[PDB]
């Protein structure tokens, strides 16, 4: 399983549409693309729900 | 470095490739390659276009 994260620290002017979609990397499955928790909301303890 | 935008670079892999750059100290400005000889380039937009 191919996980693409913390997709909201993209560069400017550029989008992972074709990545995430199974279209710039051949994979059988695809990807799935989550946002993990960066230093700030480690030190926040960022809980399941929010 | 050099003090003007003339290279490129992307999303995805954009900057691939150095250029060969002889400087050469002349009185006039300009440009010349291997591929085009026989035309001077005074700009470095049309340097990286072509």
């Amino acid at each position: 399983i191919g996980v693409i994260t913390k997709l909201d620290l993209m560069d400017e002017g550029t989008d992972a549409r074709d990545v995430l979609e199974n279209k710039l990397l051949p994979l059988r499955r695809g990807y799935i693309g989550v946002v993990n928790r960066s230093q700030k909301d480690i030190d926040g303890k960022k809980d399941i729900t929010a | 470095f050099v003090g003007r935008d003339f290279l490129p670079r992307g999303s995805g892999i954009v900057t691939r490739r150095p250029l060969v750059l002889q400087l050469v100290n002349a009185t006039t400005e300009y440009a010349e390659f291997l591929h085009c000889k026989g035309k001077k380039f005074t700009d470095f937009e049309e340097v990286r276009l072509e």
